[PDB]
DNA sequence: TAGGGAGTAATCCCCTTGGCGGTTAAAACGCGGGGGACAGCGCGTACGTGCGTTTAAGCGGTGCTAGAGCTGTCTACGACCAATTGAGCGGCCTCGGCACCGGGATTCTCCA
DNA sequence: TGGAGAATCCCGGTGCCGAGGCCGCTCAATTGGTCGTAGACAGCTCTAGCACCGCTTAAACGCACGTACGCGCTGTCCCCCGCGTTTTAACCGCCAAGGGGATTACTCCCTAGTCTCCAGGCACGTGTCAGATATATACATCCTGTGCATGT
C-alpha cells in the first residue's frame, strides 16, 4: 500500500477531515455525504476556532496573562457583533460578565 | 422549606452583578418563585433524560441537554 | 463579446443580451489593432474618446403649493429649533445665575462653609467653579406676568447683547485679516497651504478611522479592548479652497476637494458611460 | 473519549504561539466546536431533504454556513472553507 | 464614600470576579427538594448540580438586566416585583 | 354639534380589529415593498402570489406582538402613549435588540 | 422608497390591533424601520433557499422555511 | 375549534376558530406560543387601565 | 469493485408577469384645538449603613456501598424481498353555508 | 334624571363558490418468509455519591438610625390629535403572453461497500523549572506613637 496521506494534510488543515467525516456519515445528517462537505466543514469549524481563540489571547494579554481562560473567552464572545450574535443565547461557565453600569445610576 | 436558603444577601449579589443599585424587599420572594420555576423546568428534563437512560443518577450532560432543549446552552460540560 | 458586454454593464442592463446581436456588433465595429500594447493603455484617456467609442440603441400652482408646504414645514422646524434654542439659553442663564451666587456666598466664608457650598453644588474646587462659569459665559456669548416677562426680555437682550458682542469681535478679525492682507500675501499663502494640509490629514485620519470602525484586527478595537481588559470640516476646507482661487494664481480649481471628487475624474464613468455626463434614466 | 483538544491546541500555538489554555476552557472550546458542527450539519441536512437530496455535498455545506453565520463571518467561513475544498480537489 | 458610592463599587467588585454567588450547599439542598418531587431517591453527579447553579445564577442575573431597565424606563432606580413581573412577559416566559 | 369624547372612538376601534381577522396592511403596498427589497438580494426574482402574503402575515403577526409587549411598557412607565422608548425596550427584553 | 406605502393608517390599525389607545407620532417611522429588518432577515432566507434549489421564483415553502429557521413558524402555507 | 364554530353560530371551522381554541387553553398556548396562524386574528383584550 | 443518484436534454403548461380601464374606498389634507405629559414640590418611609451576636458555610476527614459502566450471550425483530390489492390521489360532481345587502330594532354616549 | 343620533345588532332573502362527496385507478401498503445483528439481559467491578462527624470562623442576620428617594399633588398647554374634506390609487375584472418550474429519459462517475493495514492519537508516567515560599549575613532607613515645649 501506498503511504497514508492524512486528509486534514491533503487539505493543509490542523482539523482532523476524518473524524468529521465519521461524525457526518455516522451521525444521520442524510444517506450519503461527498468529500468535500467533510473538507469545508472542518474548514468552517476550523475559521470559528481560529477568530475565538485569537479574540480571546487578546482579552488575555490586555489583563497580562499567559493562559487562556474562561473569562477571558466570555469577555472575546461579547465585545464583538458577530460572535455574539453566533453564540447569543449561549452561557459559559465561569465566564463572568462584562462591566456594566447605567448612566442614570452613575454619580451626579 | 430550603427554598429560603437562597439568602437575601445571595440574591443581593446577583442584582449586583446585574447592574441594580438599589433593591425593594419585595423582590427576594419574587426571585425565589422565578428561580423555582425555572430550575423545575429544567430538572423535570434533566430527571427526563435521566429516566430515559434507565439511570438513577442525574449526570452532568442530562443539564445540559434540558438546557439546550429551552434554548440555555451552557458551554464547560 | 456577450461575457464582456455582461460584466462591464454590471448593476443589471434592461434589454435582451443575445449571442447573434453581439456577433453583428463584432461584424462592425471590431479591427485588430496594429501595436496593441501602445493602442491599449491610453485608449480610455479623455481627450478625443468620443471618437473612439461606439454607441447602440435597443427599442405650475401645483409646484407652487408643494414648495409652499415645504417652506412651511421648514417655518416650523425653524421655529421649533429657535425656540429650543432659546430654552437652552433660558436654561445656561439660569445656571450660570446659579453659580454666579455660590461664587458670592463663597466671598467672605470660612473654608469649612466653602467646601459645603461646594459639594452642594457637586464642584470639586473654586477653580472648577470658576471653570463652569468661564464655559457657561462663553455658551451664552457665543448663544407676576410682568416679571416673567422683564426676566425674559432681560434674557433675550443679554443673548442680543452677546451675539452682538460676537459679531462685532468677528467683524473686526475680520477687518484686521483684510488690512493684513492689504500687506503680506506669501506667508499668508503657506499659513493658508499648511492650514489645507492640516485640514486634509484630520480628514484622511478620520477617514482611517472609519474604515477601521468596519474592521476588527485593527489595533483600534485591540486597543479599546485593553482599555476593557485593564478597566475590567469639508465647509472649512471649501472655504479656504474659495479663498486660495480668488487670490492664489497658482491654485486652479483642480486641487479643490470637489474636483479630485467629481464623475469627470474617474475612469469607470468613461468606460461605462463615455465623455458624456450620467445617465440621467431616461427612456432611450 | 474522542475531544477536539488535540486540534483546539494545534491552532492555539498556530495563532498566539506562547499563550496556553486552561482545562476549563478547553472543555468550553470543545463544546464550542460540538455546537457549531452540530448547527451546520442540521441545517444542511434539512436543505438536503427539502430539495428531496439525499447526500451533503460541498453546496450544501457552503448554503449552511451562509445561513448560520452573520455577515462578514459568514462570507469569511464561506471564502475559508472554498479554499480548503480547492486544495483538496488539487491534490 | 458619599451614599450610592458604595453600591456602585459593590456592582464593580460582583462584576469584575467569575465565583459563584449563590452558597453551593443551600443550592445543592433546594436542587434535591426539587427533584424529589419529580422522582423520589435520585442522586446526582456533583458536576450536575455546578451545571445548573451556573445555569441558574446566569438566568438570574440576564433576568436582574432586563429588570433594571424595566425600572430605569419607568424613571425609578429601584427595581420591584412589577419590573421582573414585565421582563419575564415580554420575554414569553409568563 | 356632536363629539365622540378622544379614547371613545378608539376603544370602538380596538374592538373592531381585535374582533376581525383581516389583514391591516394594504396589499399592493405591501408587495411592493417586498419586491423593493428582495431586488437588493437577487435581480429579477418572481413571487409566487401565496409568498407575498405569507411574507404579509408574518410581518403583521410581529408587528402586533411587538406592540402588545411595547403597550405593557408604557403602562409600567405609567404612560398610555407608546414611544421609540417602548418599542425598543420590547424589542430588547424580547431579544431582537 | 416603497416603505412609506405601509400608511401611518395602516400602523395605527395594527398599533389598535394591539390594544394601544394612543399613538406618539415618532411610532410611525420606528414602526417602518423594525419592519424593514424583519422582512430583510425572512427574505435573506428565502432568496438562499431559493437559490439552492437552484431556483429564481421564491416560493412559499421558501419563506416558511426562513420563518422556522428564526423562530416564527407560520402555519396555514405548506 | 368545534365549540369555538358553534358558539359563533357557523358549522365549518374557519382559520379564526382555530386561533381562538389554542389561545382560550393554557397548555395548547405553551406548545404553540411562538407560532403565527395566517387569518387568526387575535384574542379581544383591552388592557385594564385603557378603559374609561 | 457495484450500481444507482444525479446531471442533462427534450418538452410543455400553469401560474406568474404584466397591462388596461373603471369605480370608489380609502388616504391624505386645510385648518382648528385639548387632556393628559411633564415639571415642580413636599413629605414620609423604607432602604442603606454600620455595629454586635449568633449560626451554620465551608474544610477536611472517615466510611460504605449504590449504582454506573463494562462484558459476554443470544434471540427476536427489523431490513429486505416479491407478490397482491385496496386506500388514497386527481378531478369531477352538486347543493348548502356563508357572504352580502338591506332594513329594522336596539344599546349606548355625553352632555343638557 | 333625561334627549339626539350615532354605533351597533338581528332578520331575512339571494346566490355563489366551495364544503361535503363520488368514480376510476395505481402504487403503496400488506402478506408472508428469511436472516443476522442490535440490543436486552445477566453478571461483575470499583467510582463516586452519600452519610456523618468535629471544628473553625466568614458571613448572615438582627437592630438602630436617618435620609433620599418614591410618590402624591398641582398647574401649564404640545404636537399630536381631529373633523369634513379632497385626492389618489389600490382594487377589481378581464385579458395576452411566456418563464421557468416540473416531467421523462438516459447516461456515467460519484460514493458506498469491502478486506486490509498501520500510525496517529489517547492514556499514562515523569520530570523540571518559573515563580513563589522563608532567610542567614549585615546594616541604613522610614515610620509614627507619643512627650515636651512654646504660643495663644
Amino acid at each position: 500500500r501506498a503511504k497514508a496521506k492524512t486528509r486534514s494534510s491533503r487539505a493543509g488543515l490542523q482539523f482532523p477531515v476524518g473524524r468529521v467525516h465519521r461524525l457526518l456519515r455516522k451521525g444521520n445528517y442524510a444517506e450519503r455525504v461527498g468529500a468535500g462537505a467533510p473538507v469545508y466543514l472542518a474548514a468552517v469549524l476550523e475559521y470559528l476556532t481560529a477568530e475565538i481563540l485569537e479574540l480571546a489571547g487578546n482579552a488575555a494579554r490586555d489583563n497580562k496573562k499567559t493562559r487562556i481562560i474562561p473569562r477571558h473567552l466570555q469577555l472575546a464572545i461579547r465585545n464583538d457583533e458577530e460572535l455574539n450574535k453566533l453564540l447569543g443565547k449561549v452561557t459559559i461557565a465561569q465566564g463572568g460578565v462584562l462591566p456594566n453600569i447605567q448612566a442614570v445610576l452613575l454619580p451626579k | 422549606d430550603n427554598i429560603q436558603g437562597i439568602t437575601k444577601p445571595a440574591i443581593r449579589r446577583l442584582a449586583r452583578r446585574g447592574g441594580v443599585k438599589r433593591i425593594s424587599g419585595l423582590i427576594y420572594e419574587e426571585t425565589r418563585g422565578v428561580l423555582k420555576v425555572f430550575l423545575e423546568n429544567v430538572i423535570r428534563d434533566a430527571v427526563t433524560y435521566t429516566e430515559h437512560a434507565k439511570r438513577k443518577t442525574v449526570t452532568a450532560m442530562d443539564v445540559v441537554y434540558a438546557l439546550k432543549r429551552q434554548g440555555r446552552t451552557l458551554y464547560g460540560f | 463579446m456577450l461575457k464582456l458586454l455582461k460584466l462591464k454593464y454590471y448593476t443589471g442592463f434592461p434589454g435582451k443580451l443575445n449571442s447573434s446581436q453581439t456577433e453583428h456588433m463584432v461584424r462592425d465595429f471590431c479591427y485588430v489593432s496594429l501595436d496593441y500594447d501602445r493602442e491599449l493603455a491610453g485608449y480610455l484617456d479623455w481627450t478625443g474618446l468620443e471618437d473612439r467609442e461606439r454607441i447602440v440603441q435597443y427599442p405650475e400652482e401645483e409646484l407652487a403649493r408643494i414648495a409652499e408646504r415645504k417652506k412651511e414645514s421648514g417655518r416650523r422646524l425653524q421655529e421649533q429649533a429657535a425656540k429650543m434654542r432659546l430654552e437652552r439659553l433660558m436654561k445656561k442663564e439660569q445656571e450660570l445665575e446659579y453659580y454666579k451666587d455660590i461664587q458670592r456666598r463663597m466671598q467672605g466664608e470660612s473654608k469649612k462653609e466653602i467646601k459645603r457650598l461646594l459639594d452642594e453644588a457637586e464642584l470639586k474646587d473654586e477653580a472648577a467653579l470658576e471653570r463652569v462659569i468661564r464655559d457657561l459665559e462663553r455658551s451664552i456669548k457665543r448663544a407676576r406676568q410682568q416679571r416673567l416677562l422683564k426676566s425674559n426680555w432681560e434674557a433675550r437682550q443679554r443673548a442680543k447683547a452677546e451675539k452682538e458682542a460676537e459679531k462685532a469681535r468677528l467683524a473686526e478679525e475680520a477687518r484686521l485679516d483684510e488690512e493684513r492682507r492689504k500687506n503680506d500675501l506669501e506667508g499668508w499663502l503657506e499659513e493658508k497651504r499648511q492650514l489645507r494640509l492640516a485640514k486634509l490629514n484630520q480628514l484622511k485620519e478620520r477617514e482611517r478611522l472609519k474604515a477601521d470602525l468596519g474592521n476588527r484586527k485593527s489595533l483600534a478595537s485591540q486597543i479599546r479592548m485593553k482599555n476593557i481588559a485593564n478597566l475590567a470640516l469639508e465647509a472649512a476646507i471649501r472655504s479656504l479652497e474659495n479663498d486660495l482661487l480668488r487670490y492664489d494664481k497658482t491654485f486652479s480649481y483642480d486641487m479643490t476637494l470637489d474636483a479630485q471628487r467629481d464623475w469627470s475624474k474617474s475612469l469607470l464613468h468613461a468606460f461605462r458611460y463615455g465623455p458624456r455626463p450620467f445617465d440621467p434614466s431616461s427612456q432611450a | 473519549k474522542e475531544s477536539y483538544s488535540v486540534y483546539v491546541y494545534k491552532v492555539l500555538k498556530q495563532v498566539h504561539p506562547d499563550t496556553g489554555i486552561s482545562s476549563k476552557a478547553m472543555g468550553i472550546m470543545n463544546s464550542f466546536v460540538n455546537d457549531i458542527f452540530e448547527r451546520i450539519a442540521g441545517e444542511a441536512s434539512r436543505l438536503a431533504h427539502y430539495n428531496k437530496r439525499s447526500t451533503i455535498t460541498s453546496r450544501e455545506i457552503q448554503t449552511a454556513v451562509r445561513l448560520l453565520l452573520p455577515g462578514e463571518l459568514a462570507k469569511h467561513a464561506v471564502s475559508e472553507g472554498t479554499k480548503a475544498v480547492t486544495k483538496y480537489t488539487s491534490s | 464614600y458619599r451614599p450610592g458610592t458604595v453600591a456602585l463599587r459593590e456592582i464593580r467588585r460582583y462584576q469584575k470576579s467569575t465565583e459563584l454567588l449563590i452558597r453551593k450547599l443551600p443550592f445543592q439542598r433546594l436542587v434535591r427538594e426539587i427533584a424529589q418531587d419529580f422522582k423520589t431517591d435520585l442522586r446526582f453527579q456533583s458536576s450536575a448540580v455546578m451545571a445548573l447553579q451556573e445555569a441558574s445564577e446566569a438566568y438570574l442575573v440576564g433576568l436582574f438586566e432586563d429588570t433594571n431597565l424595566c425600572a430605569i424606563h419607568a424613571k425609578r432606580v429601584t427595581i420591584m416585583p412589577k419590573d421582573i413581573q414585565l421582563a419575564r412577559r415580554i420575554r414569553g416566559e409568563r
